[PDB]
């Protein structure tokens, strides 16, 4: 009626699409593929923008449903803050040899 | 926008020639073309 | 026919082409002021150095921007769909006239009594008699009846032509295996050209179309002494 | 939206603010020039004094010259500005732009 | 003082009416004499001279609005050079009537359009409005 | 890797303004010419 | 001395704004009363005026006179 | 038949700087110069078809 | 329609191989007597050289240039007719 | 009825500017018409007005064609 | 300094206006170009037929 | 090093390949219909079969060994080949339209009457409705073919994907039989126009079809496929279902309702 | 290394170069075939040879600016280069895929230009009617080539399309949505789904003309019971989404250029210039038989028809007093591109109008295959489609290039084409209104003084373009190269520095949700 003899993803994925597998298993997201959900951005609470570099560009939708979006670089170092609505944001750089 | 000055300046005789070698690139070839209908049309 | 430098429609021969002039001047109007008022306000929005660059609220003048082109295209929508409906309402013909297209001259055919046909075609520039048309003349004018509703028929014998007198409103394409209907009525006696309206190969240029309008008893004795 | 007056007393609240850093001073003015209007004299006054809490004379003199700038053709603007900033002006020692001839193209 | 193209992802400065406090200085190294002003700038700005004033105003920003908005002679350039290339154009069409054009058909002779002009009258072409409206077909000539 | 900069990211070279003119005399030019040479063919063959 | 005093300073583009678009508008009207005179109006009377007394026959026989038709002598 | 799969991955995924269609090996290049032969040289024959079709014939 | 047969519960292999053998293919098999009854020899009807029928305005670019590409003579004729 | 026939009158089972089916219908009436008469005895001079319709209408060119077709036994409309 | 339109922007503006109505001015008239215009007010109508 | 899910593919010359195919293919039918020639045609069928069987390959490899098809990769596929099935459908429609346009208002040449006279047309309840339920059939086998590779299942995944293959050439082996048969051909008016050329272009989709079905059939016996991951499964069923529904649209139209 | 890079290109910035340079000289070419329409007709008689000649340049100019130059570049050109870069992305979703399309246009144009040099040419008008375009008025194989250059630029534009949708849709940041993208990639997308949708029925159309020529098949025949009719309805339900897959993408970079130079952060009403985009490509497709109006169809039909053209007006003009209302306040740079899209706004309005009055079939019963209609469509194809081409190669220019172009004469070139086509195209209304036909090597002597001042137009334009190749060599010799660009916080696709690397976004931006 129904056997085996499929291999499983856990069998056979290979490269990329093994990485990102098995870091969701774990709840890592390492390869950015869910939305980073947002701190109050406030100095002492900014939001922590993870990098493999010393750079990142950020877009900041200033209030919820704003067409534009205010883009800028974030560099290593203090906060930043967007130049549109001032919240903040602060590197964190390192890895992927992760 | 900001620039900076040109690495490889074109002084305006350079730029007549570029302009002149320009426009002679497309007139000539069709100014021969046209001179020449009545020789290509009367056989 | 066109006159040198004309700007507009050739003088209407046909009631209903007298209709599209005035549409058209309605129109127009309408297609000035608009593209003015555009212009004008591009010149306004590029002619001072005030600023106001932050978010602007669109809503209230959104309504604006959509219900007053819909109610202008009201304004234009109505006359001109009157002016469709009337011509396309019943008349009553009292001849059918039919046109067949050709490369490159159109052949006429009058059958409601006898079998009257023949080809037209256009005077070669070289053969034009003092005083007469470049490329709008023809051997054998299509002579009709004035003050008259005339029914023409128009088709094609081989690829798509199209027959076309301005003065009167008129341009029936001519399809081969399809007889398409016109009405014709001129208001006058005349000589009435059109040219052939859809490209037909070498010659389209050169098979025009000319209405001679005359009293019935004239177009009698033509139809006859032509069979 | 709020009055006229709620308007420019939160600006000036903005400005007055004791430790507003420079980057709230650059902020605050290039989102006000967004606005269509001159910013009142009140306004103007405390953030000419922000500039004086930031030791900056340099952007004092900026924000003078972008209030003539916002009035654009409405030359009788920014002289009554100036007129009602006078005291200010010679309190913190400031120089207009013209003073420091820096109206000349 | 010189911005390079390795810099393009940091923040730099722009002259704009409209973004009056740009975010970065001008001029951010100062040599000895620059930095005992940015001292002296701490202290009352009344005990500044004019030259120090107008000084800490060049290190922070590079043009004021009245350089930065100046107007300029480039209208005369542009509307000059676009007249001389249409100018231009027409030894093109000289050239083209010269050399590839022949003569046009003999319905343009003047004699043919006085001709063709009685007959356009005679079958009353356009005789509402657009032409032989236009002549006085009792005093035999064209309407004043 | 592959050359990245101004005048790299292109099929063409800029190093040499006058060998660049002659190439684009020769590239715009044939376009341009193209269909007065197609002319002159379809005329001279009948 | 006298003081200068207070100007309007604030929504002086809306003002202008609002001015003109009243002027481009009143405007649009007096084009439109221009154009049905010069154009629109001028025609309907000109084949008003054309027609009222119109002879078709008498055209004809002047036509033909002038040896326009091929079906009439 | 057998899952020979982990012998292919390693295959494409060794470190050779190979792009993906010659990654198999020598018979990859032997089929992309057949290839690309037959295209070229098609498209100079379909060129001499252009040249012999654009003037009429006895 | 539920049609007229009856199951669900999250979904299957099992039924999805039941409904082939059980209904697709014994439909495939009752289709294909129908048509075995069905084939063989019809009557060819009499050749009439209707001119919206048989158009040739250019040679085929095959054969003579006449026969169509899957030709069958003895049902297909030609401009002129049945071939012999 | 109608003599002094002018031309084929407006048929409300051809409103529309194709009046292609208008032709072929008279043409097939006037047929079918004079086929009946000359089977039954009677005479051809009933089908006279779809004849006077076809003639106005159709141009001569398929009225010719559809006559040979005729001769020929490839008329495709039923007669 | 100076650039290049406070220096050569007149003449330009001076010599190409100068330069474009002479051209066509000869071009328009001076070539045998038919313009056709109307021949209302111009032609004398002459018998034909 | 990237840090999104997408993938950077190597350069690669089968595009160029593919795009000399198609010039070949068509200055090839030129030369076939014009100058009496096949050689550029076979030349470049030739050149767009190497091009196909490389590009797919390599895309085999980029996936399957070489792990670049991530989630955000799979979706994107999704979306490329439901695109390109509405681009299909919208092909066909085109030859529907024309079907209806001539069918529902017939000519005087046709003796005004659909079918025209002098067409015989095949009866719908014999080899058409066979052909019917065996593409209905193979919608359902194909069905239990990927249930069966979700379940694990690799013997009755290739049983029943063995199954829909052989359906598919079942009816494209009726239908040349039918083709050879039929007393009207391609020249035959426009009903054997519309009748050949939209059945002929929906006989060339089973084809294409039954031929994705059978690479789908050696990646499976070779193991390429995982019991969660077999975008190419999926593609070839949504196609197949694509060409079963064409038929039926078909079947109702051109054969049914047009006979 | 350099075959790998161009002809065996997976990267979005080189492939849309490459789009720009083939789009470049298509240019030249469709500029040669208008100045030889408008030599032929710029004295009255003939220059050239009767219509067939002239009528393969005219085919042919329509063919190249359409399918040669103005799509590759604003779609294969401009939404290469941008599209990716404006969502964050790395690259298109079918990178390689991509490249096909790109490739697949020198062969179309390959064959384009066999179908002229073969036998006397495809004398056909574009629309390529039966049964002027069937085998026994058009025997032999022009008619086949260019039947073969529409399917393979069909294909590259159908794999195109599925690429820009998949890649708008999928690819951008995961808390972005489609309301946070930019217009110019909106526009892309609607033009990708008008190109999805009209695409193949022209492929099944021209299919079936190429069966009618050579297959003995009769679709379009009647004495095979089939229509010419028919072959009109299957074109135009194309090529009425064609004109707006033509101007949308213009729209969209309008749209950016009037933001930008007017020192805005967004254009004014984003919600409703999508709204309107999305609407103007619904109604695109059931509007297509006003081009139709006198082949004899029914009244009501021709009622339906007028109506349903007439309403695209209304969210077209939304857009047009957007576009006010984002100049409206603004910090107006004069920058060439401004000026280009200035001129876009009004001419393409006037444009607009003119098809307005078309839409009247009664009226269009006289204008229908006359000059009005090539006035018409030159307002918002010259005027339109040509200028935000232009307006957004001068804006973009140094991102693609790193290099500035000069700003002088950047202006003087936009005042010489802005006085050139106006010259061409204004008088072409009196010429229609007048009863000048289309399609005409030659015309009665009454038109000869507007169809002399067009043609003199023309060859000012002809000294525009010229000029133009001379402005970009400038920009190359001369090598000024960017330092700052303003506004980078609102115009992503700046941010990478100019030209951006080869490789951008392999680190994605950060978004959050909030
Ligand atoms: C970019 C190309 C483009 C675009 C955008 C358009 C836009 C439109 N066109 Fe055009 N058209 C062509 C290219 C284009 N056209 C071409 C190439 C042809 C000829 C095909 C051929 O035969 O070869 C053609 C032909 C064509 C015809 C057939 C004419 C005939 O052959 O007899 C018609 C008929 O309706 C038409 C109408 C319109 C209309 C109503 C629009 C509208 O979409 C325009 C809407 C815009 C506005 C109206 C302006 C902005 C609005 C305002 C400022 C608001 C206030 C306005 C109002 C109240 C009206 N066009
Ligand atoms: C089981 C069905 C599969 C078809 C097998 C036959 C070979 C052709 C393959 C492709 C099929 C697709 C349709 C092409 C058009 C015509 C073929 C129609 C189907 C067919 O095979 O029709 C046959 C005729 O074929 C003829 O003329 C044949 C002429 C063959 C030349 C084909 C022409 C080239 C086609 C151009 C295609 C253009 C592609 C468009 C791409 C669109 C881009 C977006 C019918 O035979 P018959 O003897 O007339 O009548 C039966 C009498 N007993
Ligand atoms: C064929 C049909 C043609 C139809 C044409 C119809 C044209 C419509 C005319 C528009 C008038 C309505 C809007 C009036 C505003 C004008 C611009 C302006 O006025 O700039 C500002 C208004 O903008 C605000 O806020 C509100 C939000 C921003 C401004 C919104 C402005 C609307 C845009 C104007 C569009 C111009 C182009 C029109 C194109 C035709 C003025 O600022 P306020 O004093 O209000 O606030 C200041 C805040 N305080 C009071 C708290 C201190
Ligand atoms: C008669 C000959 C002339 C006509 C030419 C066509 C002939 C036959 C072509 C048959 C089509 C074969 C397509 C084979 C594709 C194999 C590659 C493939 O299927 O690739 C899959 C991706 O899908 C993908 O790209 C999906 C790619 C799908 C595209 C194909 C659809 C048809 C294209 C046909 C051309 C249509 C012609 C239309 C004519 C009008 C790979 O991903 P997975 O499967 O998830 O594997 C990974 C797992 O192993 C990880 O665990
Ligand atoms: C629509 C696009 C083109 C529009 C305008 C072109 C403007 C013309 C540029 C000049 O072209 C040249 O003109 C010469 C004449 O001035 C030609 O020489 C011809 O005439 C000379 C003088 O008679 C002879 O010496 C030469 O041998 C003979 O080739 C020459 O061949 C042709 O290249
Ligand atoms: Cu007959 Cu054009
Ligand atoms: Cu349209
Ligand atoms: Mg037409
Ligand atoms: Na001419
Ligand atoms: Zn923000």
């Amino acid at each position: 009626a129904s056997g085996g003899g499929v291999p499983t993803d856990e069998e056979q994925a290979t490269g990329l699409e093994r990485e990102v597998m098995l870091a969701a298993r774990k709840g890592q997201d390492p390869y950015n593929i869910l939305a980073p959900k947002a701190t109050s951005g406030t100095k002492e609470d900014p939001n922590l923008v993870p990098s493999i570099t010393n750079k990142r560009i950020v877009g900041c939708i200033c209030e919820e449903d704003n067409s534009t979006v205010i883009w800028f670089w974030l560099h290593k170092g203090e906060a930043q803050r967007c130049p549109s609505c001032g919240t903040h944001y602060k590197l964190v750089p390192h890895q992927l040899a992760h | 926008i900001t620039a900076k000055p040109a690495k490889t300046p074109t002084s305006p005789k350079e730029q007549a020639i570029g302009l002149s070698v320009t426009f002679l690139s497309f007139l000539l070839p069709a100014g021969w073309v046209l001179y020449h209908l009545d020789n290509y049309k009367k056989s | 026919m066109a006159y040198p430098m004309q700007l507009g429609f050739q003088d209407a021969t046909s009631p209903i082409m007298e209709e599209l002039l005035h549409f058209h001047d309605h129109t127009l109007m309408i297609v000035f002021l608009i593209s003015s008022l555009v212009l004008y306000i591009i010149s306004l929005m590029l002619t001072t150095k005030l600023t106001h660059t932050s978010t602007m609220d669109a809503q209230e003048v959104e309504t604006i921007w959509t219900i007053l082109p819909a109610i202008i295209l009201i304004l234009i929508a109505l006359p001109s769909l009157r002016i469709l409906y009337m011509m396309d309402e019943i008349n009553n013909p009292s001849l059918t006239v039919k046109t067949m297209g050709h490369q490159w001259y159109w052949s006429y055919e009058y059958t409601d009594y006898e079998d009257l046909s023949f080809d037209s075609y256009m005077i070669p520039t070289s053969e034009l008699k003092p005083g007469e048309l470049r490329l709008l003349e023809v051997d054998n004018r299509v002579v009709l009846p004035m003050e008259m509703t005339i029914r023409m028929l128009v088709s094609s014998e081989d690829v798509l032509h199209s027959w076309a007198v301005p003065s009167l409103g008129l341009k029936t394409d001519a399809i081969p295996g399809r007889l398409n209907q016109t009405t014709l009525m001129s208001s006058r006696p005349g000589l009435y050209y059109g040219q052939c309206s859809e490209i037909c190969g070498s010659n389209h240029s050169f098979m025009p179309i000319v209405l001679e309008l005359v009293p019935l008893k004239y177009f009698e004795k033509w139809s006859a002494s032509m069979l | 939206h709020e009055t006229d007056e709620e308007f420019d007393a939160r600006w000036v609240t903005y400005f007055n603010k004791p430790d507003i850093d420079a980057w709230e001073l650059r902020k605050g003015m290039n989102t006000l020039v967004g606005y269509d209007l001159v910013p009142e004299p009140k306004i103007i006054d405390a953030a000419l004094r922000a500039c004086r809490r930031l030791n900056d004379f340099a952007s004092a003199v900026r924000i003078l010259e972008v209030v003539k700038d916002k009035a654009g053709p409405h030359k009788e603007i920014y002289p009554y500005v100036i007129q009602e900033l006078r005291p200010t002006l010679n309190e913190l020692g400031i120089s207009t732009p013209e003073e420091l001839g820096l109206d000349k193209v | 003082s010189v911005v390079k193209s390795e810099d393009y992802a940091l923040p730099s400065y722009v002259d704009r009416r409209d973004y009056p406090l740009p975010d970065v200085a001008h001029v951010k190294n100062l040599s000895a004499s620059q930095k005992a002003l940015k001292e002296k700038e701490k202290a009352s700005w009344s005990s500044l001279s004019i030259d120090e004033k107008v000084e800490l105003y060049r290190l922070k920003f590079k043009e004021s609005f009245a350089e930065m908005n100046r107007s300029t002679n480039e209208w005369k350039t542009v509307v000059g050079a676009a007249m001389f290339f249409i100018g231009f154009t027409a030894l093109l069409l000289i050239w083209e009537k010269h050399y590839v054009y022949g003569p046009i058909p003999h319905t343009f002779e003047e004699e043919w359009v006085a001709k063709q002009t009685k007959r356009m009258l005679d079958m009353k072409v356009a005789p509402i409005q657009g032409f032989s409206a236009k002549w006085d077909y009792d005093k035999n000539e064209w309407k004043k | 890797h592959y050359e990245e900069g101004p005048g790299k990211n292109i099929p063409f070279s800029v190093e040499n303004k006058w060998r660049l003119l002659a190439m684009m005399t020769l590239f715009f030019g044939s376009g341009f010419a193209a269909p007065f040479f197609i002319v002159r063919h379809q005329l001279l063959k009948k | 001395s006298t003081a200068l005093a207070k100007p309007q300073m604030r929504g002086l583009l809306a003002r202008r704004l609002r001015f003109h678009i009243v002027g481009a508008f009143m405007v649009s009207l007096g084009f439109a009363t221009f154009y049905k005179f010069a154009v629109a109006e001028k025609r309907k009377k000109a084949y008003a005026d054309f027609y009222r007394n119109y002879d078709s026959m008498k055209d004809f026989e002047e036509m033909r006179k002038a040896g326009i038709f091929q079906s009439a002598k | 038949f057998e899952n020979r799969v982990a012998e292919k991955q390693k295959l494409f995924q060794e470190d050779n700087g190979l792009p993906v269609h010659l990654k198999g090996g020598a018979t990859d290049n032997i089929l992309y110069r057949v290839t690309m032969t037959l295209c070229l040289g098609g498209t100079l024959y379909s060129l001499y078809c252009l040249g012999w079709a654009s003037f009429p014939h006895k | 329609a539920s049609a007229a047969k009856g199951d669900h519960g999250g979904t299957g292999a099992r039924t999805w191989r039941f409904l082939t053998f059980g209904l697709a293919l014994p439909s495939v098999a009752l289709c294909t007597l129908n048509s075995w009854l069905h084939s063989g020899h019809r009557e060819r009807p009499a050749f009439i050289p209707y001119h919206h029928l048989r158009i040739r305005t250019k040679p085929f670019s095959w054969g003579d240039g006449n026969h169509t590409f899957f030709h069958n003579p003895r049902v297909n004729p030609l401009p002129t007719g049945y071939e012999k | 009825k109608i003599k002094n026939y002018q031309t084929a009158p407006f048929d409300s089972r051809f409103p529309n500017q194709n009046q292609t089916r208008n032709c072929w219908q008279n043409y097939l009436d006037f047929h079918r018409c004079e086929k009946a008469m000359t089977a039954k005895g009677g005479d051809v001079s009933v089908c006279e007005w779809y004849r006077r319709v076809y003639k106005s209408l159709c141009p001569i060119s398929w009225v010719s064609t559809w006559d040979d077709r005729r001769a020929e036994g490839t008329f495709p409309g039923k007669i | 300094a100076p650039d290049f339109h406070d220096k050569y922007g007149n003449a330009v503006l001076a010599s190409g206006a100068t330069f474009c109505v002479a051209v066509w001015v000869y071009m328009a008239t001076q070539i045998g170009i038919e313009w056709n215009p109307s021949p209302v007010g111009r032609v004398t109508p002459k018998e034909w037929r | 090093h990237q840090t999104h899910a997408y993938h950077m593919v190597n350069p690669s010359p089968w595009p160029l390949t593919g795009a000399l195919s198609a010039l070949l293919m068509t200055s090839g039918l030129t030369m076939w219909f014009h100058f009496n020639s096949m050689t550029l045609l076979m030349i470049g069928l030739t050149t767009n079969m190497l091009t196909m069987y490389q590009w797919w390959r390599d895309v085999i490899r980029e996936s399957t060994f070489q792990g670049h098809h991530t989630p955000a990769v799979q979706k994107g596929l999704r979306y490329g080949m439901i695109l390109f099935i509405i681009s299909e459908v919208l092909f066909f429609t085109g030859f529907f339209w024309a079907f209806y346009h001539s069918s529902l208002a017939p000519t005087p040449e046709l003796g005004g009457c659909w079918p025209p006279t002098g067409i015989h047309p095949l009866n719908p309840l014999e080899v058409p409705l066979l052909n019917t339920s065996v593409l209905l059939a193979s919608g359902v086998s194909i069905t239990w073919a990927h249930h069966s590779l979700m379940e694990g299942d690799r013997k009755h995944m290739l049983q029943a994907l063995f199954i829909t293959i052989t359906l598919g050439v079942y009816f494209t082996l009726l239908q040349a039989s039918e083709y050879y048969e039929a007393p009207f051909t391609i020249s035959d008016g426009v009903y054997g126009s519309t009748f050949f050329v939209a059945t002929g272009f929906h006989g060339l989709h089973v084809i294409i079809g039954s031929t994705f079905l059978i690479v789908c059939f050696f990646r499976q016996l070779k193991f390429h496929f995982t019991s969660n991951h077999h975008f190419g499964f999926e593609a070839a069923a949504w196609y197949w279902h694509f060409v079963d529904v064409v038929w039926l649209f078909l079947y109702v139209s051109i054969y049914w309702w047009g006979s | 290394m350099f075959i790998n890079r161009w002809l065996f290109s997976t990267n979005h910035k080189d492939i849309g170069t490459l789009y720009l340079l083939f789009g470049a000289w298509a240019g030249m070419v469709g500029t040669a075939l208008s100045l030889l329409i408008r030599a032929e007709l710029g004295q009255p008689g003939t220059l050239l040879g009767d219509d067939q000649i002239y009528n393969v340049v005219v085919t042919a100019h329509a063919f190249v600016m359409i399918f040669f130059m103005v799509m590759p570049i604003m779609i294969g050109g401009f939404g290469n280069w941008l599209v990716p870069l404006m969502i964050g992305a790395p690259d298109m979703a079918f990178p390689r895929m991509n490249n096909m399309s790109f490739w697949l246009l020198p062969p179309s144009f390959l064959l384009l230009l066999a179908s002229s040099m073969v036998e006397a040419g495809a004398g056909t008008g574009w629309t390529v009617y039966p049964p002027l375009a069937g085998n026994l008025a058009h025997a032999g194989a022009s008619v086949d080539l260019t039947i073969f250059s529409l399917h393979l630029a069909g294909v590259s534009s159908i794999l195109g399309a599925i690429n820009f949708i998949t890649t708008i849709i999928n690819m951008k940041p995961p808390a972005m949505s489609q309301y946070q993208t930019p217009l110019f990639v909106w526009s892309v997308m609607i033009t990708a789904v008008l190109l999805l949708l009209s695409l193949p029925v022209l492929a099944a159309g021209i299919t079936m003309l190429l069966t009618d020529r050579n297959l003995n098949t009769t679709f379009f025949d009647p004495a095979g019971g089939g229509d010419p009719i028919l072959y009109q309805h299957l074109f135009w339900f194309f090529g009425h989404p064609e004109v707006y897959i033509l101007i949308l993408p213009g729209f969209g970079m309008i749209s950016h250029i009037v933001t930008y130079y007017s020192g805005k952060k967004e254009p004014f009403g984003y919600m409703g210039m999508v709204w309107a985009m999305m609407s103007i490509g619904f109604l695109g497709f059931i509007v297509w038989a006003h081009h139709m109006f006198t082949v004899g169809m029914d009244v009501d039909t021709r009622a339906y028809f007028t109506s349903a053209t007439m309403i695209i007006a209304i969210p077209t003009g939304v857009k047009v007093f957007s576009w006010l209302a984002t100049l409206h306040g603004g910090n107006i740079k004069w920058s060439p591109a401004m000026m280009w899209a200035l001129g876009f706004i009004f001419l393409f309005t006037v444009g607009g109008l003119t098809g307005i009055v078309l839409a009247n079939s009664s009226l269009d019963i006289v204008l229908h295959d006359t000059y009005y209609v090539v006035a018409h469509f030159h307002y918002v194809l010259s005027m339109g489609a040509v200028f935000a081409i232009m307006g957004g190669f001068v804006h973009w220019f140094p991102l693609f290039s790193g290099y500035t172009l000069n700003d002088t004469w950047a202006k003087i070139h936009f005042a010489i084409m802005f006085v050139g086509v106006n010259m061409t195209f204004f008088p072409q209304h009196f010429l229609g209104l007048s009863g000048m036909p289309r399609r005409y090597s030659d015309y009665p002597d009454a038109y000869t003084m507007w169809n002399t001042i067009s043609s003199m137009g023309s060859f000012i334009s002809l000294t525009a373009v010229m000029l133009m190749v001379f402005i970009i060599w400038e920009a190359f010799a001369s090598k000024r190269e960017v330092l700052t660009v303003d506004l980078t916080t609102t115009n992503l696709e700046w941010l990478n520095g100019c030209p951006p690397p080869y490789h951008t976004f392999e680190e994605p931006t950060y978004v959050n949700l909030k």
